[PDB]
Protein backbone atom coordinates (compact mmCIF):
# COMPACT_ATOMS: atom_id res chain seq x y z
CA UNK A 1 0.00 0.00 0.00
CA UNK A 2 2.51 2.83 -1.22
CA UNK A 3 1.55 6.11 0.62
CA UNK A 4 3.10 9.45 0.70
CA UNK A 5 2.03 12.17 3.34
CA UNK A 6 2.92 15.59 3.86
CA UNK A 7 2.74 18.18 6.78
CA UNK A 8 0.31 20.76 6.93
CA UNK A 9 -0.51 23.89 5.90
CA UNK A 10 1.58 26.86 7.07
CA UNK A 11 1.56 30.60 7.41
CA UNK A 12 4.60 32.45 7.37
CA UNK A 13 5.81 36.40 7.46
CA UNK A 14 8.34 37.54 4.61
CA UNK A 15 11.72 36.99 5.19
CA UNK A 16 11.21 33.81 7.71
CA UNK A 17 12.40 30.16 6.96
CA UNK A 18 10.64 27.06 6.78
CA UNK A 19 10.33 23.36 6.00
CA UNK A 20 8.16 21.07 4.81
CA UNK A 21 7.72 16.83 5.17
CA UNK A 22 7.14 14.33 2.89
CA UNK A 23 7.33 11.03 4.61
CA UNK A 24 7.02 7.94 2.75
CA UNK A 25 5.11 4.13 3.52
CA UNK A 26 4.43 0.83 2.15
CA UNK A 27 8.05 0.91 0.28
CA UNK A 28 11.44 0.57 0.97
CA UNK A 29 12.23 4.19 1.10
CA UNK A 30 15.46 4.10 -0.83
CA UNK A 31 14.83 2.43 -3.75
CA UNK A 32 12.88 5.17 -5.36
CA UNK A 33 13.79 9.23 -5.97
CA UNK A 34 11.44 12.03 -4.99
CA UNK A 35 10.54 15.00 -6.55
CA UNK A 36 9.00 18.07 -5.85
CA UNK A 37 6.82 19.99 -7.71
CA UNK A 38 5.10 23.58 -7.04
CA UNK A 39 1.69 24.90 -8.81
CA UNK A 40 1.14 28.54 -8.32
CA UNK A 41 -2.37 29.73 -7.36
CA UNK A 42 -4.42 28.69 -10.46
CA UNK A 43 -1.87 27.81 -12.62
CA UNK A 44 0.29 24.72 -13.73
CA UNK A 45 2.35 22.00 -12.69
CA UNK A 46 6.59 23.06 -12.44
CA UNK A 47 9.07 20.46 -11.53
CA UNK A 48 11.16 21.67 -8.82
CA UNK A 49 14.46 18.97 -8.04
CA UNK A 50 15.47 15.34 -7.13
CA UNK A 51 16.72 13.43 -3.78
CA UNK A 52 17.82 10.14 -4.10
CA UNK A 53 17.63 9.26 -0.46
CA UNK A 54 20.43 6.64 -0.86
CA UNK A 55 22.87 8.18 -1.41
CA UNK A 56 21.37 11.89 -1.07
CA UNK A 57 22.38 12.92 -4.88
CA UNK A 58 20.04 15.82 -5.44
CA UNK A 59 19.24 17.94 -8.84
CA UNK A 60 17.41 20.93 -9.13
CA UNK A 61 15.69 22.96 -11.63
CA UNK A 62 17.94 26.03 -13.30
CA UNK A 63 15.14 28.00 -12.11
CA UNK A 64 14.72 26.94 -8.36
CA UNK A 65 18.06 26.46 -7.84
CA UNK A 66 19.87 28.93 -4.88
CA UNK A 67 16.81 29.56 -3.31
CA UNK A 68 15.51 25.94 -2.31
CA UNK A 69 17.16 23.18 -0.76
CA UNK A 70 15.95 19.32 -0.36
CA UNK A 71 16.90 16.98 1.88
CA UNK A 72 16.18 13.43 3.48
CA UNK A 73 16.81 11.24 6.09
CA UNK A 74 15.95 7.22 5.33
CA UNK A 75 16.12 6.68 9.20
CA UNK A 76 12.90 8.28 9.25
CA UNK A 77 12.01 7.63 5.79
CA UNK A 78 11.28 11.42 5.07
CA UNK A 79 12.24 13.80 2.57
CA UNK A 80 12.22 17.36 3.01
CA UNK A 81 11.97 20.88 1.02
CA UNK A 82 13.11 23.97 2.73
CA UNK A 83 13.49 28.15 2.32
CA UNK A 84 15.93 30.33 4.14
CA UNK A 85 13.77 33.47 3.40
CA UNK A 86 10.64 33.10 2.31
CA UNK A 87 8.87 35.49 -0.59
CA UNK A 88 5.93 36.78 -1.49
CA UNK A 89 6.00 34.65 -4.97
CA UNK A 90 6.55 31.29 -2.67
CA UNK A 91 3.10 31.36 -2.13
CA UNK A 92 1.53 28.61 -3.88
CA UNK A 93 1.11 24.74 -3.41
CA UNK A 94 3.62 22.01 -3.50
CA UNK A 95 3.45 18.09 -4.20
CA UNK A 96 6.08 15.54 -3.30
CA UNK A 97 5.76 12.42 -5.66
CA UNK A 98 7.62 9.00 -6.03
CA UNK A 99 9.98 8.97 -9.24
CA UNK A 100 11.16 5.93 -10.96
CA UNK A 101 14.68 5.81 -12.13
CA UNK A 102 14.24 2.76 -14.44
CA UNK A 103 14.34 2.97 -18.16
CA UNK A 104 12.05 5.91 -19.02
CA UNK A 105 11.25 7.58 -15.91
CA UNK A 106 7.45 8.59 -14.25
CA UNK A 107 5.89 10.03 -11.15
CA UNK A 108 3.83 7.21 -9.96
CA UNK A 109 2.37 7.90 -6.79
CA UNK A 110 1.62 11.69 -5.24
CA UNK A 111 1.30 13.27 -1.67
CA UNK A 112 -1.84 15.40 -0.56
CA UNK A 113 0.11 18.22 -1.05
CA UNK A 114 1.35 21.55 1.42
CA UNK A 115 -0.28 24.78 0.92
CA UNK A 116 2.24 27.72 1.79
CA UNK A 117 0.91 30.90 2.68
CA UNK A 118 3.03 34.24 2.67
CA UNK A 119 1.56 37.18 4.14
CA UNK A 120 1.89 39.53 6.47
CA UNK A 121 -1.13 38.32 8.45
CA UNK A 122 -1.33 35.81 11.64
CA UNK A 123 -3.07 32.43 12.01
CA UNK A 124 -6.34 32.15 13.35
CA UNK A 125 -9.13 29.09 14.02
CA UNK A 126 -12.52 29.25 12.10
CA UNK A 127 -15.60 30.83 14.62
CA UNK A 128 -19.01 28.71 13.23
CA UNK A 129 -22.49 30.09 12.85
CA UNK A 130 -25.91 27.83 12.16
CA UNK A 131 -27.87 28.98 9.20
CA UNK A 132 -31.57 27.52 9.53
CA UNK A 133 -34.35 28.86 6.96
CA UNK A 134 -36.29 31.50 8.49
CA UNK A 135 -40.34 17.60 0.88
CA UNK A 136 -36.88 18.05 2.06
CA UNK A 137 -35.50 20.74 4.10
CA UNK A 138 -32.20 22.13 3.98
CA UNK A 139 -29.96 23.64 6.65
CA UNK A 140 -26.07 24.79 6.72
CA UNK A 141 -23.13 25.91 8.66
CA UNK A 142 -20.98 29.40 7.97
CA UNK A 143 -17.14 29.31 9.41
CA UNK A 144 -15.30 32.57 9.31
CA UNK A 145 -12.63 34.72 10.27
CA UNK A 146 -9.81 31.79 9.43
CA UNK A 147 -6.46 31.47 7.96
CA UNK A 148 -4.50 29.40 6.15
CA UNK A 149 -7.48 27.94 3.98
CA UNK A 150 -7.13 24.79 4.69
CA UNK A 151 -10.73 23.59 6.52
CA UNK A 152 -12.68 20.64 6.33
CA UNK A 153 -16.39 19.93 7.56
CA UNK A 154 -18.24 17.36 8.94
CA UNK A 155 -21.85 16.91 9.94
CA UNK A 156 -23.32 14.05 12.56
CA UNK A 157 -26.64 13.50 13.76
CA UNK A 158 -27.60 13.42 17.60
CA UNK A 159 -26.96 9.79 17.99
CA UNK A 160 -23.06 10.59 16.91
CA UNK A 161 -23.93 8.57 13.28
CA UNK A 162 -23.12 10.23 10.08
CA UNK A 163 -24.66 12.35 7.71
CA UNK A 164 -23.87 11.59 3.88
CA UNK A 165 -26.19 14.38 2.14
CA UNK A 166 -23.12 17.06 2.54
CA UNK A 167 -22.20 20.03 0.49
CA UNK A 168 -18.82 21.60 -0.18
CA UNK A 169 -18.24 25.62 -1.40
CA UNK A 170 -14.90 27.06 -1.83
CA UNK A 171 -13.82 29.39 0.34
CA UNK A 172 -13.56 33.65 -0.18
CA UNK A 173 -11.23 36.42 1.33
CA UNK A 174 -12.34 39.06 2.83
CA UNK A 175 -9.70 41.25 4.96
CA UNK A 176 -7.32 38.79 4.88
CA UNK A 177 -9.39 36.10 6.45
CA UNK A 178 -11.50 33.03 4.52
CA UNK A 179 -14.89 32.41 4.69
CA UNK A 180 -16.83 29.25 3.72
CA UNK A 181 -20.10 27.62 3.99
CA UNK A 182 -21.80 23.71 4.26
CA UNK A 183 -25.19 22.86 3.73
CA UNK A 184 -27.10 19.50 4.77
CA UNK A 185 -30.75 18.45 3.16
CA UNK A 186 -32.65 16.23 5.61
CA UNK A 187 -36.45 14.42 4.21
CA UNK A 188 -39.42 16.24 5.53
CA UNK A 189 -40.73 13.38 7.13
CA UNK A 190 -38.27 12.20 9.43
CA UNK A 191 -37.46 15.65 10.75
CA UNK A 192 -41.36 16.12 12.21
CA UNK A 193 -41.43 12.11 13.15
CA UNK A 194 -38.45 12.55 15.29
CA UNK A 195 -37.33 13.85 18.89
CA UNK A 196 -34.25 15.03 17.40
CA UNK A 197 -34.24 19.10 17.59
CA UNK A 198 -30.61 20.00 16.17
CA UNK A 199 -27.07 18.69 14.38
CA UNK A 200 -24.04 19.03 14.82
CA UNK A 201 -21.60 20.70 12.79
CA UNK A 202 -17.98 20.19 12.90
CA UNK A 203 -15.15 21.92 10.97
CA UNK A 204 -11.53 20.81 10.92
CA UNK A 205 -8.56 23.35 10.80
CA UNK A 206 -4.54 23.41 11.68
CA UNK A 207 -4.71 26.15 14.35
CA UNK A 208 -8.32 24.45 16.26
CA UNK A 209 -10.91 22.29 15.40
CA UNK A 210 -14.64 23.60 16.86
CA UNK A 211 -18.25 21.79 16.75
CA UNK A 212 -21.58 23.91 16.75
CA UNK A 213 -25.31 22.95 17.22
CA UNK A 214 -27.36 23.44 14.35
CA UNK A 215 -31.14 24.03 15.01
CA UNK A 216 -33.98 21.90 13.13
CA UNK A 217 -37.15 24.59 12.47
CA UNK B 1 14.70 23.78 -22.84
CA UNK B 2 12.16 21.17 -24.48
CA UNK B 3 8.63 22.72 -24.84
CA UNK B 4 5.33 20.47 -24.44
CA UNK B 5 2.68 22.03 -25.98
CA UNK B 6 -0.81 20.61 -25.53
CA UNK B 7 -4.25 21.38 -27.24
CA UNK B 8 -7.10 22.30 -27.28
CA UNK B 9 -6.63 24.77 -24.22
CA UNK B 10 -10.24 23.29 -22.82
CA UNK B 11 -13.11 20.86 -24.22
CA UNK B 12 -17.03 20.61 -23.37
CA UNK B 13 -18.04 16.83 -24.64
CA UNK B 14 -21.06 14.40 -23.44
CA UNK B 15 -21.06 11.32 -21.54
CA UNK B 16 -20.23 8.27 -24.27
CA UNK B 17 -17.96 10.70 -26.56
CA UNK B 18 -14.62 10.48 -27.67
CA UNK B 19 -12.12 13.29 -25.86
CA UNK B 20 -8.93 13.38 -28.24
CA UNK B 21 -6.25 15.60 -26.43
CA UNK B 22 -2.59 15.97 -28.17
CA UNK B 23 0.59 16.70 -26.99
CA UNK B 24 3.45 18.09 -29.12
CA UNK B 25 7.09 17.71 -28.55
CA UNK B 26 9.91 20.59 -29.39
CA UNK B 27 12.50 17.78 -30.20
CA UNK B 28 12.42 13.85 -30.66
CA UNK B 29 11.58 12.52 -26.91
CA UNK B 30 11.30 8.90 -28.47
CA UNK B 31 8.91 7.45 -25.99
CA UNK B 32 9.67 9.22 -23.12
CA UNK B 33 6.03 11.13 -22.29
CA UNK B 34 3.87 10.29 -19.50
CA UNK B 35 0.40 11.35 -18.94
CA UNK B 36 -1.57 12.77 -15.47
CA UNK B 37 -5.05 13.67 -14.49
CA UNK B 38 -5.62 16.34 -11.93
CA UNK B 39 -9.42 16.69 -10.44
CA UNK B 40 -9.25 20.01 -8.54
CA UNK B 41 -8.25 20.58 -5.28
CA UNK B 42 -6.56 17.02 -5.38
CA UNK B 43 -3.22 15.75 -6.73
CA UNK B 44 -2.07 14.44 -9.98
CA UNK B 45 -2.73 10.79 -10.73
CA UNK B 46 -0.43 8.92 -13.34
CA UNK B 47 -2.85 7.74 -16.26
CA UNK B 48 0.05 6.43 -19.14
CA UNK B 49 3.60 5.88 -18.68
CA UNK B 50 6.36 5.56 -21.63
CA UNK B 51 3.88 6.90 -23.94
CA UNK B 52 1.05 4.26 -24.41
CA UNK B 53 1.06 1.62 -20.90
CA UNK B 54 -1.60 1.99 -18.94
CA UNK B 55 -0.82 2.14 -15.28
CA UNK B 56 -2.39 -0.34 -13.78
CA UNK B 57 -5.78 0.68 -11.37
CA UNK B 58 -6.53 2.66 -14.50
CA UNK B 59 -9.71 2.65 -16.21
CA UNK B 60 -9.50 0.91 -19.94
CA UNK B 61 -11.13 3.52 -21.95
CA UNK B 62 -7.89 5.84 -21.15
CA UNK B 63 -5.13 5.25 -24.19
CA UNK B 64 -2.09 6.80 -25.44
CA UNK B 65 -0.16 6.57 -28.45
CA UNK B 66 2.84 8.72 -30.23
CA UNK B 67 5.99 8.79 -30.82
CA UNK B 68 8.97 11.48 -31.36
CA UNK B 69 7.24 14.92 -31.38
CA UNK B 70 3.44 13.85 -32.01
CA UNK B 71 1.39 12.00 -29.01
CA UNK B 72 -2.09 11.53 -28.14
CA UNK B 73 -4.42 10.50 -25.35
CA UNK B 74 -7.74 9.53 -25.99
CA UNK B 75 -10.95 8.66 -23.82
CA UNK B 76 -12.99 6.14 -25.86
CA UNK B 77 -16.16 6.76 -23.74
CA UNK B 78 -16.62 9.86 -21.53
CA UNK B 79 -17.43 9.03 -18.15
CA UNK B 80 -19.37 11.58 -16.07
CA UNK B 81 -16.43 11.24 -13.13
CA UNK B 82 -13.45 12.13 -15.87
CA UNK B 83 -13.52 16.12 -15.81
CA UNK B 84 -10.60 16.73 -14.51
CA UNK B 85 -6.85 19.13 -16.02
CA UNK B 86 -4.76 16.47 -18.11
CA UNK B 87 -1.13 17.24 -18.49
CA UNK B 88 1.49 15.40 -20.61
CA UNK B 89 4.94 15.43 -19.05
CA UNK B 90 8.59 14.94 -20.76
CA UNK B 91 11.40 12.31 -19.16
CA UNK B 92 14.52 12.20 -21.53
CA UNK B 93 15.94 16.18 -21.96
CA UNK B 94 16.50 16.00 -17.79
CA UNK B 95 16.93 18.62 -16.13
CA UNK B 96 14.59 20.41 -16.38
CA UNK B 97 11.58 17.63 -16.63
CA UNK B 98 8.76 19.83 -18.54
CA UNK B 99 4.89 19.53 -18.52
CA UNK B 100 2.78 20.25 -20.75
CA UNK B 101 0.53 22.89 -19.80
CA UNK B 102 -2.91 21.54 -19.50
CA UNK B 103 -6.60 20.68 -20.96
CA UNK B 104 -9.93 21.25 -19.31
CA UNK B 105 -12.21 18.96 -19.69
CA UNK B 106 -15.87 19.50 -18.79
CA UNK B 107 -18.99 17.35 -18.85
CA UNK B 108 -22.26 18.68 -21.02
CA UNK B 109 -25.67 17.54 -20.10
CA UNK B 110 -28.90 18.71 -20.45
CA UNK B 111 -30.34 21.78 -19.05
CA UNK B 112 -31.38 22.23 -15.14
CA UNK B 113 -33.01 25.03 -12.96
CA UNK B 114 -31.61 25.35 -9.94
CA UNK B 115 -32.83 25.18 -6.21
CA UNK B 116 -32.84 28.32 -4.25
CA UNK B 117 -32.69 28.86 -0.88
CA UNK B 118 -32.17 32.23 1.67
CA UNK B 119 -30.86 31.88 5.46
CA UNK B 120 -31.40 34.91 7.63
CA UNK B 121 -28.25 35.99 9.97
CA UNK B 122 -28.12 33.74 13.32
CA UNK B 123 -29.10 35.78 16.66
CA UNK B 124 -25.46 34.25 17.79
CA UNK B 125 -23.89 36.32 14.94
CA UNK B 126 -25.72 39.18 15.84
CA UNK B 127 -24.86 40.57 19.03
CA UNK B 128 -21.21 40.36 17.65
CA UNK B 129 -22.11 43.24 15.59
CA UNK B 130 -22.28 41.95 11.73
CA UNK B 131 -25.02 40.56 9.90
CA UNK B 132 -24.95 38.14 7.02
CA UNK B 133 -27.11 36.81 4.59
CA UNK B 134 -26.71 33.64 2.68
CA UNK B 135 -28.28 32.52 -0.64
CA UNK B 136 -27.57 29.30 -1.58
CA UNK B 137 -28.29 27.65 -5.74
CA UNK B 138 -28.30 23.54 -6.05
CA UNK B 139 -27.85 21.27 -8.99
CA UNK B 140 -27.76 23.75 -11.81
CA UNK B 141 -26.43 23.54 -15.79
CA UNK B 142 -24.94 25.28 -17.01
CA UNK B 143 -22.42 26.85 -14.78
CA UNK B 144 -23.54 30.28 -16.12
CA UNK B 145 -25.80 32.11 -13.18
CA UNK B 146 -25.98 35.45 -11.88
CA UNK B 147 -27.45 35.95 -8.39
CA UNK B 148 -28.76 39.55 -7.07
CA UNK B 149 -29.46 41.05 -3.78
CA UNK B 150 -32.01 43.31 -2.76
CA UNK B 151 -32.46 45.55 -0.06
CA UNK B 152 -35.97 47.34 0.17
CA UNK B 153 -35.83 46.62 -3.40
CA UNK B 154 -32.78 48.47 -3.65
CA UNK B 155 -29.94 46.55 -5.84
CA UNK B 156 -26.62 45.91 -3.57
CA UNK B 157 -23.51 46.41 -4.57
CA UNK B 158 -19.93 45.70 -3.94
CA UNK B 159 -21.01 43.89 -0.71
CA UNK B 160 -21.11 40.55 -1.35
CA UNK B 161 -19.34 37.59 -2.39
CA UNK B 162 -19.88 33.99 -3.80
CA UNK B 163 -18.22 30.63 -5.15
CA UNK B 164 -18.69 27.89 -7.38
CA UNK B 165 -18.68 23.90 -6.54
CA UNK B 166 -17.05 21.72 -8.80
CA UNK B 167 -19.09 19.35 -11.20
CA UNK B 168 -20.89 16.36 -9.89
CA UNK B 169 -19.45 13.30 -10.31
CA UNK B 170 -23.04 11.68 -10.84
CA UNK B 171 -24.99 14.17 -12.26
CA UNK B 172 -22.77 16.62 -13.68
CA UNK B 173 -24.09 20.09 -12.22
CA UNK B 174 -22.98 23.16 -10.36
CA UNK B 175 -23.99 24.85 -7.04
CA UNK B 176 -23.79 28.00 -5.54
CA UNK B 177 -23.11 29.84 -2.39
CA UNK B 178 -23.55 33.70 -2.28
CA UNK B 179 -22.99 35.84 1.13
CA UNK B 180 -24.01 39.49 1.67
CA UNK B 181 -22.51 40.91 4.70
CA UNK B 182 -23.52 44.37 6.66
CA UNK B 183 -23.35 46.27 9.60
CA UNK B 184 -25.29 45.12 12.13
CA UNK B 185 -26.19 48.67 12.05
CA UNK B 186 -27.31 49.03 8.32
CA UNK B 187 -29.52 45.34 9.07
CA UNK B 188 -31.75 46.83 11.01
CA UNK B 189 -32.70 50.07 8.87
CA UNK B 190 -34.39 47.78 6.37
CA UNK B 191 -36.87 45.22 6.81
CA UNK B 192 -37.27 42.80 3.00
CA UNK B 193 -33.86 41.10 2.05
CA UNK B 194 -34.32 38.95 -1.36
CA UNK B 195 -31.27 37.29 -3.46
CA UNK B 196 -33.01 36.96 -7.33
CA UNK B 197 -31.64 34.25 -9.52
CA UNK B 198 -30.87 34.48 -13.28
CA UNK B 199 -30.29 31.11 -15.17
CA UNK B 200 -31.04 29.51 -18.69
CA UNK B 201 -33.21 27.50 -17.19
CA UNK B 202 -35.46 29.36 -15.50
CA UNK B 203 -38.13 31.31 -18.10
CA UNK B 204 -38.22 33.82 -15.72
CA UNK B 205 -36.14 35.22 -12.84
CA UNK B 206 -36.79 33.60 -9.44
CA UNK B 207 -36.69 35.26 -6.05
CA UNK B 208 -36.27 34.26 -2.37
CA UNK B 209 -36.82 36.66 0.00
CA UNK B 210 -38.00 37.25 3.70
CA UNK B 211 -38.09 40.04 6.54
CA UNK B 212 -36.64 40.92 9.26
CA UNK B 213 -39.38 39.89 12.24
CA UNK B 214 -40.33 36.48 11.08
C1 LIG C 1 -29.64 8.26 14.12
O1 LIG C 1 -30.57 9.21 13.59
C2 LIG C 1 -30.68 9.12 12.16
C3 LIG C 1 -31.48 10.31 11.68
O2 LIG C 1 -32.69 10.50 12.40
C4 LIG C 1 -32.67 11.89 12.81
O3 LIG C 1 -33.37 12.04 14.06
C5 LIG C 1 -34.77 11.98 13.97
C6 LIG C 1 -35.33 11.96 15.37
C7 LIG C 1 -35.24 13.16 13.15
O4 LIG C 1 -34.65 14.36 13.63
C8 LIG C 1 -34.80 12.90 11.72
O5 LIG C 1 -35.23 13.97 10.90
C9 LIG C 1 -33.28 12.77 11.64
O6 LIG C 1 -32.91 12.29 10.35
C10 LIG C 1 -31.29 7.78 11.79
O7 LIG C 1 -31.43 7.69 10.37
C11 LIG C 1 -32.82 7.60 9.95
O8 LIG C 1 -33.61 6.85 10.88
C12 LIG C 1 -35.00 6.79 10.52
C13 LIG C 1 -35.71 6.09 11.66
O9 LIG C 1 -37.10 6.35 11.63
C14 LIG C 1 -35.14 6.07 9.18
O10 LIG C 1 -36.52 6.04 8.80
C15 LIG C 1 -34.33 6.79 8.11
O11 LIG C 1 -34.37 6.06 6.89
C16 LIG C 1 -32.88 6.95 8.57
N1 LIG C 1 -32.11 7.71 7.60
C17 LIG C 1 -30.81 7.51 7.38
C18 LIG C 1 -30.17 8.39 6.34
O12 LIG C 1 -30.17 6.67 8.00
C19 LIG C 1 -30.37 6.67 12.29
O13 LIG C 1 -31.02 5.42 12.07
C20 LIG C 1 -30.09 6.83 13.78
N2 LIG C 1 -29.03 5.93 14.20
C21 LIG C 1 -29.13 5.08 15.23
C22 LIG C 1 -27.89 4.30 15.54
O14 LIG C 1 -30.17 4.93 15.86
Amino acid sequence: EVQLVQSGAEVKKPGESLRISCKGSGYSFTSYWITWVRQMPGKGLEWMGRIDPSDSYTNYSPSFQGHVTISADKSISTAYLQWSSLKASDTAMYYCAREQWLGIKNFDYWGQGTLVTVSSGSASAPTLFPLVSCSSVAVGCLAQDFLPDSITFSWKYKNNSDISSTRGFPSVLRGGKYAATSQVLLPSKDVMQGTDEHVVCKVQHPNGNKEKNVPLP
Amino acid sequence: DIQMTQSPSSLSASVGDRVTITCRASQSISSYLNWYQQKPGKAPKLLIYAASSLQSGVPSRFSGSGSGTDFTLTISSLQPEDFATYYCQQSYSTPPHTFGQGTKVEIKRTVAAPSVFIFPPSDEQLKSGTASVVCLLNNFYPREAKVQWKVDNALQSGNSQESVTEQDSKDSTYSLSSTLTLSKADYEKHKVYACEVTHQGLSSPVTKSFNRGE
